[PDB]
């Protein structure tokens, strides 16, 4: 048990002003605090709320060594990829979850927040990569990707693609192409003092 | 409504030149790459050339490198394919399409396509011949009859039965390229043997390239 | 200069079936494959891009998958509009290369051809060339063999045939084989016959006619 009663800064993450681009997902550690998870589910303002390795239904009774809140933005069609053992540009090249993943995956539409007349091009995703991503790995490199047999010398063109490409977050877009904000709660349980707990 | 419209197709002799145009609407060419994809009759799709409108960078397929030249204009918002030293192998339907970025993406919108024929043959009008229903046709069965179009070179042809009245049991085969270099196809229809003497059947053939429209009636031989 | 090998070349299946089409690339293309649908006389229509991304305005039954350098297009349930040809295309290394093509045909019970023989018009004989036509319509499967016999002697090098596409309502094929030859050589023989060998036929049919008779 913690022995100290400090509410956890969950608001910092969900109600954050701007969200990171999925290729450079943001990660907030959470420790030395207490928080009511069931408040989130109860709010029921979210569109996807899927948990793996633990019951969502009022499971605050448990105490974990550390918690990790990973936040980013993607499309709706792509939310299906933020789960264990899924494939796709996002799960391969941007954000991978381990197959033994014990955590929760929360996603909600943000078309009002993250759309802009004429398109929002602040949110990128990685399109080309030589190898798939290992779980919980992050790649922020921008080196020109050389698809051809000839070298690129850091110049954009055919067979010489800039690896990151922008979402076309048009306000008039279909739901599958509307921005969605995603938060992934990972529960690091180890042989160490439990610094996060439930209520009371 | 994004739209892509081809133009400039036609007939050219071997070794000649022809410039195809692709006018775009509903979007600005910037940030996109325009491509020309050709399809020979009854064969797969083959990429030919592509251009990044903004920077002007170009790329061509090995099979037509040097002969063809792809260009673009941002104020006109259109793209061009100049085709020089044409060969018969190049005869095909030429489409223009667009992709995002220099690559990695698909082709969102395609034009309806334009036909390019490379043949030394000259544009000729079609000869129409009857295909009369056999005299020894079973009464319960249904005798078959038709029209035969021969020796027209520009491929586009249209056929109708009784000015569009007979739209059932009709089969119009695709044309075949003869050793002469002219095309020849045939259209047929199956009708009841009883209505052979009563009804009158007409094949209506139109050849827009030579501007030749004709009709021919089908009747038994009797002899 | 990458090569996209597409399978199957042809496929026959029933409405409501679940279909799978595969394309293997010579080299790694990351996830830069796309899938297009083409119906006769129409531009290709984009279905899938970047391997597994649906395009706006495209039925959700269409799905795309990538396993290493193997790419797959899947139809959950077929619909009468889904009968057409399908191509795969890579945009990784130029020149961009398409697949050979996969034709999807509606399956149908075996049907035998209605065979007819049409002698040359006299109008044509005036010009100096005689065209004998043989029609075999409303049959399935597409495979069929036409053999021209002139007085029981096979004629080779002067016969050309064309096949229709599956009928909108019949779902059956039709074939036309034309045999052209000069009036001088036409008047040299007396019997002109079209022998037809089909799957749905106990024995070859042989519709014939004799010059100078009606
Ligand atoms: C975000 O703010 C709303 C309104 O103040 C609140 O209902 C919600 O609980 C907040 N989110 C978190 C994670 O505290």
């Amino acid at each position: 048990f913690p022995n100290i009663t400090n509410l956890c800064p969950f608001g910092e993450v969900f109600n954050a002003t701007r969200f990171a681009s999925v290729y450079a997902w943001n990660r907030k550690r959470i420790s030395n605090c207490v928080a009511d998870y069931s408040v989130l589910y109860n709010s029921a303002s979210f569109s996807t709320f899927k948990c793996y390795g633990v019951s969502p239904t009022k499971l605050n009774d448990l105490c974990f060594t550390n918690v990790y809140a990973d936040s980013f933005v993607i499309r709706g069609d792509e939310v299906r990829q933020i789960a264990p053992g899924q494939t796709g540009k996002i799960a391969d090249y941007n954000y991978k979850l381990p197959d033994d993943f014990t955590g929760c995956v929360i996603a909600w539409n943000s078309n009002n927040l993250d759309s802009k007349v004429g398109g929002n091009y602040n949110y990128l995703y990685r399109l080309f990569r030589k190898s798939n991503l290992k779980p919980f790995e992050r790649d922020i490199s921008t080196e020109i990707y050389q698809a051809g047999s000839t070298p690129c010398n850091g110049v954009e063109g055919f067979n010489c693609y800039f690896p990151l490409q922008s979402y076309g977050f048009q306000p008039t877009n279909g739901v599958g192409y509307q921005p969605y904000r995603v938060v992934v709660l990972s529960f690091e349980l180890l042989h160490a003092p439990a610094t996060v707990c439930g209520p009371k | 409504e994004v739209q892509l419209v081809e133009s400039g197709g036609g007939l050219v002799q071997p070794g000649g030149s022809l410039r195809l145009s692709c006018a775009a609407s509903g979007f600005d060419l910037g940030g996109y790459s325009m491509h020309w994809v050709r399809q020979a009759p009854g064969k797969g799709l083959e990429w030919v050339a592509g251009i990044y409108a903004s920077g002007g960078a170009t790329a061509y397929a090995d099979s037509v490198k040097g002969r063809f030249t792809i260009s673009a204009d941002t104020s006109k918002n259109t793209a061009y394919l100049q085709m020089n030293s044409l060969r018969a192998e190049d005869t095909a339907v030429y489409y223009c399409a667009r992709s995002y970025y220099y690559g990695g993406f698909g082709m969102d919108y395609w034009g309806q396509g334009t036909l390019v024929t490379v043949s030394s043959a000259s544009t000729k009008g079609p000869s129409v011949f009857p295909l009369a229903p056999s005299s020894k046709s079973t009464s319960g069965g249904t005798a078959a009859l038709g029209c035969l179009v021969k020796d027209y070179f520009p491929e586009p042809v249209t056929v109708s039965w009784n000015s569009g009245a007979l739209t059932s049991g009709v089969h119009t085969f695709p044309a075949v390229l003869q050793s002469s270099g002219l095309y020849s196809l045939s259209s047929v229809v199956t009708v009841p043997s009883s209505s052979l003497g009563t009804q009158t059947y007409i094949c209506n053939v139109n050849h827009k390239p030579s501007n030749t429209k004709v009709d021919k009636k089908v009747e038994p031989k009797s002899c | 200069d990458i090569q996209m090998t597409q399978s199957p070349s042809s496929l026959s299946a029933s409405v409501g079936d679940r279909v799978t089409i595969t394309c293997r690339a010579s080299q790694s293309v990351s996830s830069a494959v796309a899938w297009y649908q083409q119906k006769p006389g129409k531009a290709p229509k984009l279905l899938i891009y970047s391997a597994s991304d649906l395009y706006s305005g495209v039925p959700s039954r269409f799905s795309g998958s990538r396993s290493g350098t193997d790419f797959t297009l899947t139809i959950s349930s077929l619909q009468p509009e889904d009968f057409a040809t399908y191509y795969c295309q890579q945009s990784y290394r130029y020149p961009i290369t398409f697949g050979q093509g996969t034709k999807v045909e509606i399956k149908r019970t075996v049907a035998a051809p209605s065979v007819f023989i049409f002698p040359p018009s006299d109008e044509q004989l005036k010009s100096g060339t005689a065209s004998v036509v043989c029609l075999l319509n409303n049959f399935y499967p597409r495979e069929a063999k036409v053999q021209w016999k002139v007085d029981n002697a096979l004629q080779s090098g002067n016969s050309q045939e064309s096949v229709t596409e599956q009928d909108s309502k019949d779902s059956t094929y039709s074939l036309s084989s034309t045999l052209t030859l000069s009036k001088a050589d036409y008047e040299k023989h007396k019997v002109y016959a079209c022998e037809v060998t089909h799957q749905g036929l106990s024995s070859p049919v042989t519709k014939s006619f004799n010059r100078g008779e009606c």
